[PDB]
RNA sequence: UUACAGACUUAAGCAGUGGAGCAUGUUAUUUAAUUCGAUAAUCCACGACUAACCUUACCAUAUUUUGAAUAUUAUAAUAAUUAAAUUAUUAUAUUACAGGCGUUACAUUGUUGUCUUUAGUUCGUGCUGCAAAGUUUUAGAUUAAGUUCAUAAACGAACAAAACUCCAUAUAUAUAAUUUUAAUUAUAUAUAAUUUUAUAUUAUUUAUUAAUAUAAAGAAAGGAAUUAAGACAAAUCAUAAUGAUCCUUAUAAUAUGGGUAAUAGACGUGCUAUAAUAAAAUGAUAAUAAAAUUAUAUAAAAUAUAUUUAAUUAUAUUUAAUUAA
């Protein structure tokens, strides 16, 4: 189409005008124009070309092959930067990627409480900040192989919320002890469990349980009286919230086999007041909780 | 449409460093050892000293020599790290540091500039464009050459546990998957609104005789509708993504031994999925992959430094 | 202005950046040859606002160079950010070649759109030559951009039957050109480039041309009738291309089986 | 009223236009060459679009032979010829010929695609001059002058001497 | 690379290749395996 | 140590090798020197895609000594800079050295030869075992063959693939004012198959199936590239490059000539031949190609001689056209 002159100025820079004005006398109103398919020369948009764009046009004062200005009248004096930042918002950050700009301030603890969340459904904010995790055992392992030996960290965890629930896991990495233990403290946050406790203090009389070669002698113990047990009992007794306890470890004292026979024995083997009540048709009475009431 | 768009893939006479055709061979093989050496001695230029303790090593490309009929353009990419002055004030404003110096003397200067010396050479008119990279991953010649010029007292006694942590944590990892298809949705989008934009134009009007020879569909505006430098020309742009790389090492640094990195993925799966087609780079390497090698001499004697990235 | 850089002296009152982009084109321009002058640096101290750098540090850093920075600095250990993590923020070097083949793109576009309009005003109508006064063709050659040998080579082709010769003038024309002469084609063509320059091979071509012609043009003592013309050099050409010189007979031809065109009452109905 | 665009933006997105042969003298003959198409093919578009608006009628780019050049190797650096490479290059050429202008109109042309050629093209032109039979004013080698002085030489004279 | 020292005399140039060449000569004389003084023609 | 499967391995057919002469490489020996490798597969027309001189690395004789480089310090000749000194260039001289086909491929870079494993590794999550570990159906089916498919407390991801490609082929569009003509073509772009469908038969895991045939549609029948790992510390320091060690009036450099071409035996690879399903002449309106080459050129036609009517073959004379659809 042809354009009277009125109408291409308001649009178009006056520089730009003489050539319009001979393209119109020169090309017929009445051409017909066939399209190219075997050499594109416009883009794949439309564009007028009026402008210069910063990023997609060659820099002004640069020089390139197709500078047109004389070698002494190059205008870029400085190289320290990017002559063409990109265009746009500055970044082609592609969709559903986020830019690395704070590196290692990740915490593995709300990193294990995202990840279960997504997973298992379990409320982030109880993982991160109600549980407690305390590594029990951490030591290297080594398969033989036709290549060589192929060594692995172990990693078991016990986290608690010092108020009932505890929970046991396990993470083997061939990298590092820091993977480990995290799948072991993932591991653990899906093993929780509600340990019953007489009076949130101990447990509710004795226990003589057997764990594999491991055999867990428990008993309950006064207000006040402490943890008097394995060292792996009381870490246990820590996070499950129990505060008065004593026992003995008999044949192996395995680590390992201490902390899940105990995790067992607290659940297994114990029985509440109020269950042994129903079951027996009974009323049990705590005579110290008496002697103490109104 | 992936080979009939710049942008869509890499022109074949990229794959060569030396862009020209002369009638005359005898003036092509000249001007083909004449860019030799000329790259031999820019590479000489590109190690610049201050004060004894202060030697700035830029790392240069290869130079891409654009031969045209009038002029020859030397292009190459460099890389600098500025140690000297790495401040947030301006006192960068008030001084030529040697890199600036250095750019200035291959037009600027209005004396001696290395443009008119080679110009003489190559009895034609030359020009150098000097282009900035950011960081050292970007092309895989200037990757090797800091690797084996700076990177030696990292690799001399064996890759350093934290050395070899930095390049695998270079990039974070891109699913390639989801990237190669984003772009065919993207490529599917522009071209479904084309069709549309024609097929409205068709449908409304926009000689029957004449309406059965010409194929002219209507206004420029109508048939490009919504297709504008703002969003065709950044989501059809092709190697925009490092989606893997593999640094390997050899040599003596009483044996040669051999250490391989590799982190990413070497394949692009944008021409399985859809009808692009992929370019063999002088009809032997892949379109994706660039791999450079750059060798140097430590007490034990040379070393090799290869590396290969896949830009998709 | 151009030189505006070269005269410190008229920088008092430009904006700040432009003191500094004149500042860096005095250094970049002049080099080793760049000399400090009070005016340069009395206006480099009128932009220590824009910069917010201390008008001390900017004469210290005006006299001393990278190394006053590195003082300025109180060191030159900056931490090696070699293997920074990637920021998305520039692209790989091989799409920045994709870009600078659409840069080169819409530089072409941009010409074609604006410039080669422009060419318009130099048309010129083809002022013909006539086909009987202008007889004779000169082929130059010329390869751009090159020192080519051949670009000296002139051939000059001319057909006898234009050259206003005689019948018996003509037939000698054609026995002394010898080998130059196809009969086939009644073109006499003959080449030079044993001169440096094409126009002096297109003189050389041209005088024995004119020479040729007088000879033939003076049959006092000499007209080679009774020779006969000689064609073996054009036989020897004849056999070296391949020659198709067959049609399909005529009383072969059935034009009674042609398709014939059938009635289409839409088209005859979509043209009234 | 949406933003006008003119014709000459308009043809930048279509086949450039040619004008007609009205009399059928070749003026020119433009053969291009590169070792790829795609610049090549490029660059013989652009040069039509140049000629349109001159006012020259031109015809092209005929494709002609690609010529085809190999080398075989060894792969080896000391033995193993048991084992060869291949290699190959491959000239594109094309053909831009120019009809029914004048000389000036005609260096114009090569002037404006000269300034604006692409990197790793070739370009050669046959420019066709017709000329009358006879014109006004027109349109010693280094060895046989070296044998001249050799022989006057005495090492020389001293023999030729009758 | 040996005219680049008067072409730009603000700019110093290190030829890589030649500094390690001196370098390992320097070496050489150090553990004693340096270069034999040559004879002069004059002898 | 068992049982599987694969190839591994023969046969058939065509022409050969092994025999003669010659060509060529190697060995051995000789020689002033007969330069040096490579030297089972994976050397032996190999390095070498051309050894009269050159090439050349070897021998004889004669000759050169900071030598081809960089720098230092002097001396000059020269041009600028600066008020005669400075700086540039050049030459000479000076001393660190330069140079080395000298040694070491079993100290190296790189490259290459040969084979072999290459539906396999690692990671994530899940699950089993107190645990080291395992991830289970399965020693699945099928194909010439990862070929194709199915399946299991496993499910994904990522690389090792394959494919996606490129070539060829068929077709379409565009380009050529169809005398640069081969339009029966050239070369850009695009499409096509990893073929599809129906029916009968035989097997099956019998069903919505394979093997088969039959019918129908179709131009459709062949290739390349495509990477990971390891080994022989396999070849190369003689394509170039590096460390160590050795030579520095000589193990460096130049010239003349010679040698690498020697000859008892032996070996590899070729050529020619030992005649009639095969050799030799002759076949001009000229039976029928493709792919290449021509500015460090390709050389037409013609004439002359061998040489005879002429042709043919060889060379000389002359140097037409073309630097090329
Ligand atoms: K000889
Ligand atoms: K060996
Ligand atoms: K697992
Ligand atoms: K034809
Ligand atoms: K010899
Ligand atoms: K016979
Ligand atoms: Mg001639
Ligand atoms: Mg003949
Ligand atoms: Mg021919
Ligand atoms: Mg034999
Ligand atoms: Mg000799
Ligand atoms: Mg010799
Ligand atoms: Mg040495
Ligand atoms: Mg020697
Ligand atoms: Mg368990
Ligand atoms: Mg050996
Ligand atoms: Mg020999
Ligand atoms: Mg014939
Ligand atoms: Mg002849």
């Amino acid at each position: 189409q042809h354009y009277d002159e009125s109408l291409l100025s308001r649009y178009y820079p006056e520089s730009l005008l003489k050539s319009i004005k001979l393209a119109q006398q020169t090309i017929p109103e009445d051409t017909k124009f066939r399209v190219s398919r075997n050499v594109e020369f416009a883009p794949p948009y439309l564009d007028d070309f009026t402008k210069i764009h910063p990023f997609w046009d060659y820099k002004p004062g640069m020089p390139h092959l197709h500078a047109q200005e004389e070698n002494n009248n190059f205008s870029i004096f400085r190289w320290d930067q990017v002559q063409q930042p990109l265009p746009g918002e500055g970044n082609i950050l592609p969709p559903g990627v986020s830019l690395p700009n704070d590196g290692g301030r990740k915490s593995k603890s709300a990193d294990v409480a995202a990840g279960l969340h997504k997973q298992t459904g379990v409320d982030p904010d109880y993982i991160t900040r109600k549980l407690t995790m305390k590594p029990l055992v951490m030591k290297r392992v080594s398969n033989q192989t036709g290549k060589g030996k192929i060594a692995s960290f172990y990693a078991l965890v016990v986290v608690g919320d010092k108020n009932g629930m505890v929970g046991l896991g396990e993470g083997k990495s061939r990298e590092e002890m820091s993977k480990a233990i995290f799948k072991a403290h993932w591991d653990a946050v899906r093993n929780l469990k509600e340990i019953p406790r007489y009076e949130n203090r101990t447990i509710y009389g004795d226990i003589d349980f057997r764990y594999h070669g491991v055999k867990l002698h428990l008993r309950s113990a006064k207000p006040g009286f402490g943890l008097r047990v394995n060292h792996v009992i009381f870490e246990i007794c820590e996070c499950a919230g129990i505060k008065d306890l004593s026992g003995k470890v008999y044949k192996s004292r395995n680590d390992m086999n201490i902390a899940k026979g105990t995790i067992e024995a607290f659940t297994k083997a114990q029985k509440t007041l109020d269950e042994v009540a129903l079951g027996r048709g009974k009323k049990l009475v705590d005579v110290r909780k008496v002697y103490y009431s109104s | 449409g992936n080979i009939n768009n710049k942008l869509q893939h890499l022109n074949n006479m990229n794959n060569w460093n030396t862009q020209i055709y002369n009638y005359n061979k005898n003036m092509e093989i000249m001007n083909t050892m004449n860019d030799k050496l000329i790259n031999k001695l820019l590479y000489k230029m590109m190690t610049l000293k201050l004060n004894n303790m202060n030697i700035n090593k830029i790392i240069m490309s290869k130079t891409i020599n654009q031969h045209s009929l009038n002029k020859l353009n030397i292009k190459f990419y460099y890389y600098n790290n500025d140690i000297n002055n790495n401040n947030n004030n301006n006192n960068n404003n008030y001084y030529m540091n040697m890199m600036n110096k250095l750019m200035n003397i291959m037009n600027n200067n209005m004396n001696n500039n290395l443009c008119n010396i080679l110009s003489y050479y190559y009895k034609k008119k030359v020009t150098i464009e000097p282009i900035k990279l950011s960081y050292i991953y970007l092309n895989s010649d200037i990757f090797s050459k800091y690797i084996s010029l700076n990177d030696m007292d990292k690799y001399n006694n064996g890759i350093l546990t934290n050395y070899q942590r930095m390049l695998n944590n270079i990039m974070p990892k891109l699913n390639d998957h989801n990237i190669s298809m984003n772009y065919i949705n993207n490529i599917n989008n522009i071209n479904n609104n084309k069709y549309n934009n024609m097929i409205n134009l068709l449908n409304n009007n926009n000689n029957n005789y004449n309406n059965n020879n010409n194929n002219y569909i209507g206004n420029i505006n109508n048939i490009y509708n919504n297709m504008t430098i703002d969003n065709i020309p950044m989501d059809i742009l092709m190697y925009k993504y490092l989606v893997g790389w593999s640094i390997k090492f050899k040599g003596r640094l009483g044996r040669t031994s051999t250490t391989n990195l590799l982190n990413g993925t070497f394949n692009n799966k944008k021409y399985l999925w859809s009808n692009i087609n992929n370019n063999y780079k002088l009809n032997y390497i892949p379109s994706n992959h660039n791999l450079y090698n750059n060798s140097n001499i430590n007490k034990n004697g040379k070393y090799n430094i290869k590396v290969k990235l896949n830009f998709i | 202005s151009a030189d505006l850089y070269m005269h410190p002296e008229k920088w008092k009152g430009l904006p700040p950046q432009r003191i500094l982009e004149l500042y860096w084109e005095r250094m970049a321009r002049l080099g080793s040859e760049y000399k400090p002058n009070k005016d340069e640096l009395n206006a480099l101290l009128t932009t220590s606002e824009y910069s917010n750098v201390p008008v001390n540090d900017i004469k210290k850093l005006y006299h001393r160079g990278e190394q006053g920075a590195i003082d300025i600095k109180g060191g030159n250990v900056n931490r090696d950010n070699s293997l920074r993590p990637f920021m998305f923020d520039e692209l790989p070097s091989q799409a920045q070649e994709l870009v600078a083949q659409h840069r080169e793109q819409r530089f072409y576009n941009r010409l074609a759109a604006y410039e080669l309009p422009l060419l318009a005003q130099y048309r010129q109508e083809y002022k013909r030559p006539s086909p009987e006064s202008h007889p004779v063709t000169y082929r130059y050659t010329s390869y751009v951009g090159e020192e080519h040998p051949n670009s000296r080579k002139v051939v000059l082709s001319v057909k006898t039957k234009e050259l206003g010769l005689e019948e018996k003038s003509l037939h000698k024309f054609r026995i002394l050109a010898r080998s130059r002469y196809d009969h086939t084609t009644d073109i006499f063509k003959m080449s030079s480039d044993k001169f440096e320059h094409a126009s002096q091979n297109a003189r050389y071509l041209h005088d024995i041309l004119q020479r040729l012609l007088a000879e033939s043009k003076d049959l006092t003592e000499d007209d080679f009738s009774d020779v006969p013309l000689d064609t073996r050099h054009t036989i020897a050409k004849s056999l070296r291309k391949k020659k198709r010189d067959y049609e399909f007979p005529e009383h072969w031809k059935r034009p009674e089986d042609a398709p014939k065109k059938k009635f289409d009452i839409v088209d005859q109905l979509l043209s009234t | 009223s949406t933003r006008p665009y003119p014709v000459n933006v308009e043809a930048v997105y279509y086949a450039p236009l040619k004008l007609p042969i009205k009399y059928g003298d070749l003026v020119a003959d433009i053969q291009l060459r590169s070792y790829d198409n795609e610049n090549l093919d490029f660059y013989s578009d652009f040069i039509l679009r140049t000629g349109y608006y001159l006012g020259i009628p031109l015809t092209g780019p005929k494709p002609l032979p690609t010529r085809r050049e190999r080398w075989t190797v060894i792969k080896s650096p000391f033995v193993h010829a048991k084992s060869k490479e291949n290699f190959e290059r491959h000239t594109h050429k094309r053909l831009i010929r120019a009809w029914d202008t004048n000389p000036e109109v005609l260096q114009m042309l090569i002037a404006y695609i000269t300034k604006h050629s692409m990197a790793g093209v070739g370009m050669k032109c046959n420019f066709f001059q017709r000329s009358e039979i006879s014109l006004d004013l027109g349109s010693t080698s280094a060895v046989g002058q070296k044998v001249l002085e050799l022989l006057d030489s005495p090492d020389f004279k001293k023999h030729l001497e009758k | 690379f040996r005219h680049l020292k008067t072409l730009y005399p603000d700019i110093e140039f290190v030829d890589l290749e030649e500094q390690y060449r001196l370098s390992m000569v320097e070496a050489k004389k150090r553990r004693g395996k340096g270069a034999p003084k040559k004879m002069k023609k004059d002898a």
